[PDB]
């Protein structure tokens, strides 16, 4: 939030200033809330807008040929442990299962086949 | 011959319905992330 | 059974054996087609034999081939070369087909080779075997003495030489039904043909049609006109009712053609007809000039309404905290629009101490629509607000001249030399606080007072002022350009205002341009796509921001599906909450064609997410259902009044005020409990400043002009849609960047009433009317069913669901011309044998002359 002094020379003695009044209302907290057009010397309620170019839209875009190399270096890692990795998810898939046929649940048991699907069309795409 | 043209605007009327639902329900996951995450 | 014996027959040369072959596949078909598709190529073979004769039996059951497959894209096409051989009235499975599909394949080519040229159908670029099967289906269709479907083919096949002969050939005289046959047509241009090029065309013939026949419906000769936007046939009309004069003729399409006529169609029957001879008494009316005088006394002695309602809500809330002050003087010339009641204002003085210059601006603009409708008075009871005379503020002089231009919306031509010259004089010379408030006043002035009329030096003069680099006078010079711009314009503004919108780093200037961009494109529909592309591609909120204005203006009235889909797909892209409003707020007036299809897209988006989207959601019924109102309408923005959030309640109490407007009991039975809503808000003090907007505004809509006036973008005359009507709705949806847009609403002011004018005398008669309108059935709320008639004199306030049945007397020696259309709108009558006057109605005339 911002607050703002008062040069006039819109104002002078009561006038409106401040044109295109919209978006929230006062919100805040307590003490400035009280009094808005009563007292507008040292406080009032403000908004916050911010305008961006062509240019500064993709500056922020450069999160995600250097990240491909880390996308196969993370594939060599897991290429040894191809039979490692399947091994502790086929057997949580059966713990998971004795646990719905014992209820007689499926979210923990869909968390875990969500990791499969991860794990293995994008370990197809490495050939 | 005027209520048999009627019929074909029906079908239009059902395409703008119908193609955009298709296009909100893959906006709305975009709006789970700003709300689970932001609360 | 197979068809190996008959088809084996064919592999040897004779004349005898080639015939009885053939001719016994004919016979037997439905059994024997599962193997001919194997021999399919060595049947085809034979028709490009010279020696082979059979070729038109032959190429009969070739398509009957690809016919008994399945496919009939192929099943027509080998079908032409039968010729002869072609049964048309046999009625049979393979006949109902391939004639109903060279329909189709009749279409294809015609559209798609319009656009080339129309007249292929005369020319070998169609191909004639298909034209003469599409002949024989017309006299086909003149037997059975039906008109629809005769007529209605060829208009979906783009042929001007059927529509022409069939229709005249069928005028009888009596003219009744003709008139209704050629109304049918101009509808039905609306729904199948897409193409404005083809209805021009269409607009063209039927207009003569009638010109050849004395006796004539002269509302549908209006109609062709308006909507072809052409001065050609405009004039012919006068040079045949010259001599044929007559009290409820020259006089009656006089009134219809004010507000179905452009600014550009008026100055040419004025000018045009001069020359020709005209009748001196008729002047002024085409213009429009004593049209508003008529309403002037319907509105003040005819208005039920209490001065006392604003007063209590005024009451509620003064001095500190002001914000109702912005508000009061909107909801204050609503309920005296037209009845030039300035006892508001001058009833309670420290109203207007508190009121700051600011609240001057829309407290003295507030007049222009109280007195709205009296050109003589103006300028003189706001001259000390007006320039020129010493006051304490430039704000004064700018609110009185944005409210100037109000009274003077489109006569401003007087006015106009004098506005945009000090805009030039303070071009060179600003910097200062006073400069830049006196032309930012001066620009809202030049552009309604100029709104509706092209004007050169008026967009030059508004040119150098965005050169400055000035916010404050630069918002309004934006907005004072795009008012001349309506309806066709000028194209080269187009690339002018994009071009200067993105090389200005001033916010106003920037949304003043592309809002501007929507108002120059007026009822293109997919000739404003070029300007569509351009704003969506931008990165720009602003310009992404009016270019769902451009839908909404162009496809207004009769809209495309594909313009719906440009408006849903910006709304989920986007992220400006502003911008995904006004893209649910334009799919109003694409609806305009329809009101019952409507509510079924509203309802979809009433319970989504992004409440700023919601907000634009309540006024989409508040545009094309506000004309009219439906009970399935109100169920959809009930969730929106009883939504917490502050801004959606604002947009729920200006949607249903629209909506039941002039409503009482056995009519709709909710309007009890929103309207006492209305006062409820202004009475709770623990309700939000935000809320308590929509509480004055709807009190004042639903009263606004004492009930004698109700708010519509059009009605059903010519077909055509109102150019300040459908413009100024666009800003009145809108609070968000300016508050008080409501000040444009003025102009979409529609009076419902039945007012009889005897062409004798040039006044108004009083007589009874026999209609349906009586208490028991329909009347007017105080401060569907007929059964029982009513009889009242004119001058009267009727509804419009009371104007259908509104029907003249003849025994009084007063003969209708219009009768009546379903819809308001004055109707001339005639007189048979002058004798003496029998009644006369005293207006506000005979009070001050």
């Amino acid at each position: 939030d911002a607050f703002r002094l008062i040069d006039t020379g819109a104002l002078i003695n009561n006038l409106e200033p401040r044109q295109t009044t919209s978006n929230t209302g006062l919100l805040n907290k307590a003490n400035i809330q009280a009094l808005i057009h009563g007292l507008n010397r040292h406080y009032y309620s403000l908004n916050i807008d911010y305008h961006k170019t062509a240019k500064e839209t993709k500056m922020l875009m450069n999160l995600h040929y250097e990240e491909k190399e880390e996308s196969n270096l993370a594939a060599t890692k897991s290429m040894v442990k191809i039979a490692e990795q399947y091994s502790k998810r086929i057997e949580e898939e059966k713990e998971l299962t004795e646990e719905e046929l014992k209820t007689r649940p499926k979210k923990h048991l869909s968390e875990t086949a969500d990791e499969t699907l991860e794990n293995n069309i994008v370990s197809v795409l490495t050939a | 011959y005027f209520k048999l043209k009627k019929l074909e605007k029906e079908y239009e009327l059902l395409t703008l319905q119908e193609d955009y639902i298709k296009d909100e329900q893959r906006h709305l996951k975009r709006e789970l992330k700003r709300a689970q995450e932001e609360v | 059974t197979t068809a190996a014996p008959l088809l084996a027959l064919l592999r040897e040369n004779q004349d005898s054996v080639k015939t009885y072959a053939l001719e016994s596949i004919n016979n037997v078909v439905d059994q024997l087609w599962s193997e001919i598709s194997n021999e399919l190529p060595d049947i085809e073979a034979l028709y490009d034999d010279d020696t082979f004769s059979d070729r038109e039996m032959a190429a009969l059951i070739a398509s009957k081939v690809y016919y008994n497959l399945g496919e009939y894209e192929s099943a027509v096409k080998y079908a032409l070369a039968a010729k002869d051989r072609f049964d048309i009235d046999e009625k049979s499975q393979f006949v109902e087909t391939i004639v109903s599909k060279s329909i189709e394949m009749y279409v294809q080519e015609a559209s798609k080779q319009y656009t080339k040229d129309e007249q292929f159908y005369t020319k070998d670029i169609i191909d004639p075997k298909l034209t003469s099967i599409f002949e024989r289906m017309i006299e086909k269709c003149l037997k059975a003495s039906e008109l629809k479907l005769a007529l209605g083919i060829a208009l979906e096949g783009y042929r001007l030489d059927i529509i022409e002969s069939a229709l005249k050939s069928k005028l009888d005289q009596s003219t009744s039904e003709n008139v209704k046959i050629i109304n049918y047509l101009l509808t039905l241009a609306i729904t199948t043909v897409t193409n404005s090029k083809f209805r021009s065309s269409i607009l063209r013939k039927s207009f003569d049609f009638l010109m050849n026949m004395p006796n004539c419906d002269y509302l549908t000769l209006n109609k062709v006109v308006v909507n072809l936007n052409d001065a050609g046939l405009a004039l012919q009309l006068f040079k045949k009712l010259k001599e044929e004069n007559d009290e409820g003729l020259s006089a009656q399409i006089a009134f219809d053609l004010v507000s179905s006529a452009s600014q550009q169609l008026l100055e040419i029957l004025v000018t045009e007809l001069t020359a020709q001879g005209y009748d001196p008494a008729l002047l002024n009316i085409l213009s429009g000039l004593p049209t508003c005088d008529y309403y002037n006394t319907f509105l003040l002695n005819n208005k039920n309404i209490d001065i006392g309602l604003l007063n209590k809500s005024k009451s509620s809330l003064d001095g500190k905290f002001s914000l109702f002050h912005t508000a009061v003087s909107v909801a204050n010339g609503f309920m005296h629009a037209g009845t030039t009641d300035n006892s508001f204002i001058k009833a309670n003085l420290p109203w207007l101490g508190k009121a700051q210059n600011w609240a001057k601006f829309t407290a003295t603009a507030s007049l222009g629509v109280i007195h709205k409708g009296n050109l003589l008075e103006g300028k003189k009871v706001m001259a000390p607000y007006l320039p020129g005379s010493r006051a304490s503020s430039r704000f004064i002089k700018g609110g009185s001249l944005y409210g100037l231009g109000l009274i003077y919306a489109g006569f401003g031509r007087d006015t106009t030399d004098y506005l945009k010259n000090i805009i030039v004089e303070n071009s060179g010379t600003s910097g200062d606080e006073d400069v830049d408030v006196l032309l930012h006043g001066a620009s809202l002035g030049i552009g309604l007072a100029a709104m509706g009329s092209a004007n050169i030096e008026v967009y030059e003069a508004l040119k150098e002022v965005l050169y400055n680099d000035s916010a404050t006078s630069g918002e309004a010079a934006a907005l004072g350009m795009g008012l001349c711009m309506l309806g066709t314009g000028k194209p080269e503004a187009i690339h002018d205002m994009f071009t200067y919108s993105q090389e200005t780093q001033h916010g106003n200037i920037t949304r003043g341009l592309a809002v501007g961009l929507a108002l120059i494109n007026y009822g293109r529909q997919e000739l404003a796509d070029d300007l569509i592309t351009k704003m969506l591609a931008s990165d720009e909120s602003l310009l992404r921001y009016g270019g769902a204005f451009t839908i909404a203006l162009a496809y207004a009235g009769t809209g495309n599906n594909s313009a719906v889909k440009r408006l849903l797909h910006v709304a989920v892209s986007d992220s400006n909450d502003d911008v995904r409003r006004a893209a649910v707020i334009a799919l109003g007036f694409v609806l305009l064609r329809d009101y019952t299809t409507v509510p079924r897209i509203v309802q979809l988006l009433s319970k989504s997410h992004n409440a700023h989207v919601r907000c634009g959601t309540a006024f989409a019924l508040g545009i094309a259902c506000a004309g009219k109102g439906l009970q399935s309408a109100i169920d959809v923005l009930d969730p929106l009044t009883k939504d917490p959030v502050d801004f959606v309640r604002q947009a729920a109490m200006i949607a249903l005020s629209m909506i039941l407007i002039q409503q009482t009991e056995k009519l709709n039975p909710q309007v009890a409990d929103i309207n006492k809503n209305f006062l409820s808000v202004i009475t709770n003090k623990h309700q939000e400043g935000l809320a308590k907007f929509g509480a004055c505004v709807a009190q004042g809509i639903m009263n606004a002009g004492g009930r004698n006036v109700t708010i519509q973008l059009e009605n059903a005359d010519t077909g055509t849609l109102d150019t300040k009507s459908v413009v100024g709705l666009v800003m009145f949806s809108q609070f968000w960047y300016w508050f008080p847009l409501a000040h444009f609403l003025s102009l979409s002011f529609t009076p419902t009433t039945v007012i009889g004018i005897r062409g004798s005398d040039q006044a108004i008669p009083k007589f009874q009317m026999n209609c349906y309108a009586k208490e028991d059935a329909f009347s007017y709320p105080r401060m569907k069913y007929s059964s029982k008639p009513y009889k009242v004199d004119n001058m009267t306030r009727i509804l419009p669901q009371q104007s259908r049945y509104i029907s003249f007397i003849k025994d009084d020696r007063f003969v209708p011309v219009r009768k009546f259309k379903g819809n308001n709108g004055v109707v001339v009558l005639r007189d048979r044998e002058p004798k003496e006057p029998v009644a006369l109605i005293e207006t506000v005339r005979q009070m001050k002359d």
